């Protein structure tokens, strides 16, 4: 599942509810999850390293671990400047295959952790 | 609608391909085999293939190229056959204007077909279509194989009659022609033992079956000569000599053939029979059953050139009594019949309406009349339809009874006239062979009608 | 001077296909090269070798090295520009089968643009006496009109290097340092229009897929091809003029109608390359460089309108969005990604419909007209191009293998061709609405045709007969007790009489609110 | 549709299914897949499903207006 088909919040049951006429109760399910709904600083060394890189790419404040490359300046051209900066920062073979399934700074920090 | 959708839904037999392809295959497979039989001489597939491809290379030398178009105006014979295959193998579209046709009608078409070359007995580069001798084209280089075409390109532009005032060119794609042909080849099982008879003039699309049907199946297209264009005695000899199995004609031409007694004119080689393009007299299978072979297998077929060679087939072993015309049977595989009202909505069963022909057998349109094409072809939620102006009706078993035309089935100072019932009632006189009727010129706009006697030959 | 030998930025669309080499880029991992295959009889490999490396030395863009999202030009590249395969030595059928190995490879190939190899001519000399002169050009170097300029220069450089008229001196970087900055007010002024529309732009054309576009590691392009005849072309052109619309607008409209008919949505983005020449030098029609700007045409294709309306509409939409094209499709889609909406135009309409012939006359004469071709455009499911071939017109649909359902681009194209000559052969006051491909609609008429097995009767009629036939037979079983047909029937008929007594009568409605 | 409009028999599941499909439309009844404009969409093209033919319910009882939005009439 790519990004817009993530359950951007998620839930579970022992057994799905059943509608009067026997269906899975997708009405009740949607509305229960609806009622069950009702950024933060760089703390990790990988988050700081990404903020050094991302800010040097974007020229704009990456004061946030929940920063999203897409909304900040999502371009695949700028992803080359990011790729080069992190390829220098850690000696890792970063690429868009890794990055664009994990496009937020706290999600990408997990890729720096594995040093590959 | 369920029944009629089953019929119109019957799937394509189309090996969707350039119309000529299978003859060039059959020729590469058996150059020795009889493509054609003629006045006394016969032509093999190898001869015809090389002759046609020499004409094609002559045509590319003459600047004819993919889907440009060529008048073909030759005496019936191997020169005519090699000419149309040579136009088609130039990747070009042939415009048959059979040479019996007067120069007056031809001259309307010489511009209207957009026809950038002509094939004739004659070289004359100063003619309106620059005009070329079939024999000097036969002196051309061979194209070693036919020019490549995808099937949707134009294959032929058969021209409708001068009755229209300005003739229209029915531009048929290879896909449309070959869906029709394939869809019929599969019912006829046309094979190496078969020999067709081209009683067809070339400016009439039964010839397109005679050609690419017969020769694509490797069956031999037996040719009358040009001076044999209505010579039923030569046709009878041809059936008996060149052993014809697959008669194909308008029914008047088979009435012309059956006018000759069986002892003089042995048809017992006819394995199956195709009748088309005009009313089959109900009794005609009844007359034909003793004359053609055992397993007589008449097929009566329907529809204009705007839906390929045909769009229907009714098999006849014998007439079931309630037929008042031999119906269009089922629509042919991959093509369809709607019957519509005037307002384009489909009519219910047994209601007379206009016939709309649909699907994988339709002509491109008219060769340079997109404007009239938008009237005679239409597009619905059900896709493309050729508006025949024929009148007809479905039956409860989905059989499609034929009931004349929007012309002919007209008012005359009052009530609608069933002129087919005028024909039928004059044919219900004893001693009538056929009958006909019309509506006339002058301010009175009168009805008119015509009789023909039967003679009953004797010794 | 953004001097001729310095590293310099990629022009807008050059970035798009440059990033299209990225292995994880959406349907990336590929060149964006055109591969051309010609046929000709017997042509000198020494003239060809000399011609290829002539046009490289004449035209700096054909020797451009690509690294780091920028282009730097090699004075002469390290890698040879002509792939001579002098196979006059082979047997013919071995050479053919081995040509298929070379063909697939070269035609799908990621060309070595890092080593200056944007342009790669070649020739398999087939021992059938047929020189398959071929041409892999990465469109990174060149606009496809600039590819016919490459053909113009090659045709001359083979025929007579003496007739090579001028080294066309305006350097592509100096043109970019001009034209991009020159248009930059119009880039912002259009960026306004695009920004203010980013939610209101349509989607990608929602065609059917057997693989989602990110989920194949190499888009093997399959070309689908149809040479419209010289005469079909004339009829399109007459009708185009009679409706006041460019021939490119006609093929574009028609394509947008097909794509609409095959999309889940009749509104979608398709990309149009605009082969821009609005720099004042007359040799800008002569420099062999990527002057393309890419236009994000948001086409919106109603039913029920005539084709004449749909094309006049499509032309207004094309000519209007051309004003807004000074902000490039690339930066619009980046702006949509910056808005967090992943729009794209992964389908292209490349109308190379200048009047001269696509292959220019010199090259047609030297070898032959175009025999076959492929476009390896990245991020694009379906790269539809058009080319004048003879005085006819080649329709190319450079689909991607396996991305679509098998047979779909074939069928959808056979329906496109069918439409484009329904536009030759019937006036455009006809409905814009296509037929379905008849074989599909015929299958569906069979499915929908299945006879009513309905012995049409009131819904109870069977049961009250089954009851009269076998009154003791079990009809219902419950927690232990069971009801025979006769019992259920007599009970139901007592209720029925109770209901007529209660003033209920036929077709009037009765709530039933009973535990099972 | 009344109770139904299809029968996909399932002796065994072929590997190209992504959901169990609606089978052949049931005897006496039919489906179209259609555009927003109601014109039928090609094979594999996703569109709105319309049910037709001799199994159709009459309408939403005392609601004629939803019945004219949710039930429609064509030359088909
Ligand atoms: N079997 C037939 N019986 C009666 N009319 C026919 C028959 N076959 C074709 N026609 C129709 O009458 C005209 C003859 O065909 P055509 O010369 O192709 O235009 C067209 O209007 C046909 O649709
Ligand atoms: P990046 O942010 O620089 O590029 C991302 C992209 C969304 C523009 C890209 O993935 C894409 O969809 N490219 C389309 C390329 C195209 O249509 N090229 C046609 C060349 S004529």
């Amino acid at each position: 599942l790519p990004q817009a088909m993530r359950p951007e919040r998620l839930w579970c049951l022992p057994s799905l509810p059943l509608n009067g006429n026997g269906k899975v109760d997708r009405r009740r399910l949607a509305e229960s999850m609806t009622r069950a709904l009702g950024a933060e600083e760089p703390l990790e060394a990988h988050e700081q390293a990404l903020a050094e890189c991302w800010e040097a790419v974007l020229k704009r404040p990456v004061r946030r671990r929940e920063a999203s490359f897409f909304s900040l300046g999502g371009d695949s051209l700028l992803a080359t400047r990011l790729l080069a900066g992190i390829r220098e920062r850690f000696g890792v073979r970063l690429g868009m295959a890794d990055f664009y399934r994990q496009p937020t700074l706290a999600g990408l920090a997990r890729h720096l952790q594995v040093q590959t | 609608q369920a029944r009629r959708a089953l019929l119109n839904g019957q799937p394509a037999c189309a090996t969707a391909r350039t119309l000529h392809r299978d003859f060039f295959l059959r020729a590469a497979e058996a150059p020795d085999a009889d493509a054609l039989l003629y006045r006394d001489q016969r032509v093999t597939r190898g001869e015809l293939a090389e002759r046609a491809l020499r004409i094609a290379g002559g045509l590319r030398e003459a600047g004819v190229r993919p889907g440009d178009a060529v008048e073909v105006s030759l005496p019936r014979g191997p020169q005519q056959v090699a000419a149309v295959f040579g136009v088609l193998a130039a990747g070009a579209c042939y415009v048959p204007l059979d040479i019996d046709q007067p120069p007056a009608r031809r001259r309307l078409i010489e511009e209207a077909a957009g026809v950038c070359l002509a094939i004739t007995e004659e070289d004359d580069p100063q003619a309106l279509p620059p005009r070329l001798d079939v024999q000097r084209l036969l002196r051309g280089p061979a194209l070693a194989a036919p020019v490549p075409l995808a099937p949707q390109a134009s294959a032929y532009v058969i021209y409708t009659s001068g009755s229209t005032g300005v003739p229209k060119g029915v531009e048929v794609s290879h896909a449309a022609a070959i869906n029709t042909i394939d869809a019929l080849l599969d019912l006829l099982r046309v094979n190496a033992s078969d020999r067709l008879l081209a009683v067809s003039a070339l400016d009439f699309d039964l010839s397109v079956f005679d050609l690419f049907g017969g020769l694509g199946a490797g069956a031999s297209l037996v040719l009358p000569a040009q001076e044999q264009a209505r010579d039923a005695a030569a046709w009878a000899e041809a059936i008996q000599r060149h052993a014809v199995s697959l008669w194909n004609s308008a029914p008047a031409l088979l009435e012309m053939a059956l006018s000759l007694p069986a002892s003089q004119a042995d048809y017992r080689s006819l394995r199956a029979v195709l009748l088309s393009g005009d009313w089959v007299a109900l009794d005609l299978p009844g007359r034909l059953r003793p004359r053609c072979a055992e397993g007589c297998r008449l097929h009566v077929l329907g529809g204009a050139t705007e839906a390929g060679i045909w769009s229907n087939l009714q098999s006849v072993d014998t007439v079931p009594p309630h037929w008042r015309s031999i119906p269009y049977g089922r629509p042919l595989p991959g093509q369809a019949y709607r019957v519509v009202d005037t307002h384009g909505r489909d009519v219910p069963d047994l209601v007379v309406g206009e016939l709309w022909i649909g699907g994988a057998s339709l002509a491109r349109g008219y060769r340079n009349d997109p404007e009239l094409s938008a009237r005679r072809f239409v597009h619905d939620a059900q896709g493309r339809w050729y508006r025949t102006g024929d009148r007809g009706r479905y039956w409860g078993d989905g059989t499609l009874e034929f009931l004349g035309r929007v012309d002919q089935q007209v008012k005359v100072r009052g009530q609608r006239i069933e002129l087919g019932e005028v024909e039928a009632a004059l044919c219900a006189q004893a001693g009538v062979e056929s009958a006909c009727a019309a509506v006339l010129g002058g301010g009175v706009a009168s009805l008119g009608a015509v009789l023909v006697p039967r003679l009953a030959p004797r010794a | 001077a953004q001097d001729r030998d310095q590293p310099f930025e990629l022009s807008s669309v050059q970035q798009a296909y440059w990033l299209g080499r990225g292995a994880g880029e959406v349907l990336g991992n590929v060149s964006c090269h055109a591969f051309l295959e010609f046929r000709t009889r017997d042509v000198d490999p020494q003239r060809l070798a000399a011609a290829a490396e002539c046009v490289r030395q004449r035209h700096p863009m054909l020797r451009a090295r690509f690294l780091d999202g920028r282009q730097q030009i090699l004075p002469t590249p390290p890698l040879s520009c002509f792939d001579l395969q002098d196979w006059r030595t082979l047997q013919v059928d071995e050479a053919e089968r081995d040509w298929q190995a070379l063909r697939d490879w070269r035609a799908h190939e990621c060309l070595a643009v890092e080593r200056g190899q944007v342009f790669l001519l070649g020739l398999v000399r087939m021992p059938g006496g047929e020189d398959r002169l071929w041409l892999s050009l990465d469109l990174l170097a060149a606009d496809v009109e600039s590819l016919r300029l490459l053909l113009a220069e090659l045709g001359v450089a083979y025929l007579a290097p003496e007739r090579l008229a001028e080294p066309p001196a305006l350097h592509f970087a100096d043109y970019l340092a001009h034209r991009a900055a020159q248009r930059a007010e119009a880039a912002a002024r259009a960026r306004d229009y695009w920004l203010e529309r980013l939610p209101r732009l349509p989607d990608a054309p929602a065609l059917p897929l057997a693989c989602a576009p990110e989920s194949i590691r190499q888009p093997r392009t399959r070309r689908l091809a149809f040479q419209l005849s010289a005469g079909e072309s004339r009829r399109l052109e007459r009708l185009a003029a009679q409706h006041g619309v460019t021939l490119s607008s006609v093929f574009g409209c028609a394509f947008a109608l097909v794509l609409a008919r095959w999309s889940e949505s009749a509104e979608f983005l398709l990309n149009v390359p605009l082969f821009d020449r609005h720099a004042d030098d007359p040799r800008i029609g002569e420099v062999i460089a990527d002057f393309t700007t890419l236009l994000l045409l948001e086409c919106r294709m109603q039913a029920g309108v005539s084709f004449a309306e749909a094309v006049k509409s499509f032309q207004r939409n094309l000519h209007g969005a051309i004003d807004h094209a000074a902000f490039p499709a690339l930066e619009v889609l980046r702006e949509a990604r910056r808005q967090g909406q992943p729009r794209s135009a992964p389908v292209v309409f490349a109308s190379n419909l200048g009047e001269e012939g696509f292959v220019p006359a010199a090259f047609r004469d030297a070898f032959g007209d175009l025999h076959d071709m492929l476009s390896q455009t990245p991020q694009v499911w379906l790269d539809h191009q058009l080319y004048r071939v003879g005085d006819g017109i080649l329709l190319a649909w450079d689909s991607v293998v396996g991305l679509f359902p098998e047979g779909l681009p074939e069928t959808m194209f056979e329906a496109y061709v069918g439409l484009l000559q329904r536009l030759c052969d019937s006036a455009w006051g006809q409905p814009a609405d296509l037929p379905l491909p008849w074989a599909q609609q015929a299958r569906r008429a069979l499915l929908n045709g299945q006879p009513a097995c309905a012995t049409a009767r009131t819904l109870h009629r069977d049961f009250f007969l089954r009851a009269a036939e076998a009154p003791d037979a079990d009809a219902l079983l419950y927690r232990d007790q069971r009801v025979t047909r006769g019992e259920l029937a007599e009970r139901a008929l007592r209720i029925a009489g109770g209901l007529r007594e209660a003033g209920v009568r036929p077709g009037d409605a009765v709530e039933v609110s009973l535990p099972r």
